[PDB]
């Protein structure tokens, strides 16, 4: 930067620009049946659960 | 007042199904258990059952 105690820089034109910003909002709504995942259709295993 | 998740369901078992190949013969366990001579432990005999 060409710094000085009496020199300033003033822009003479401008450029309009468009920027893209991506942010997550939601998440996949999962649902797990705990009894089914541990052991399916087993009454003896469900009794131990 | 609200929505509530409950237990998973599946249809109850109605009967038992057994599906085996239609084999009729019996392997001779008589020559294994009622055998006359038994081999030694250093020359143990192996018999295939199928
Ligand atoms: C083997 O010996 C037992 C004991 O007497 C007898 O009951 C059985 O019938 C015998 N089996 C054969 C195939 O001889």
């Amino acid at each position: 930067v060409a710094y000085s105690n009496n020199s300033i820089a003033i822009p003479t034109n401008f450029t309009i620009s468009v920027t893209t910003e991506i942010l997550p909002v939601s998440m996949t709504k999962t649902s797990v049946d705990c009894t089914m995942y541990i052991c399916g259709d087993s009454t003896e295993c469900s009794n131990l659960l | 007042k609200g929505i509530y998740q409950t237990s998973n369901f599946r249809v109850q078992p109605t009967e038992s199904i057994v599906r085996f190949p239609n084999i009729t013969n019996l392997c001779p366990f008589g020559e294994v258990f009622n055998a006359t001579r038994f081999a030694s432990v250093y020359a143990w005999n192996r018999k295939r059952i199928s």
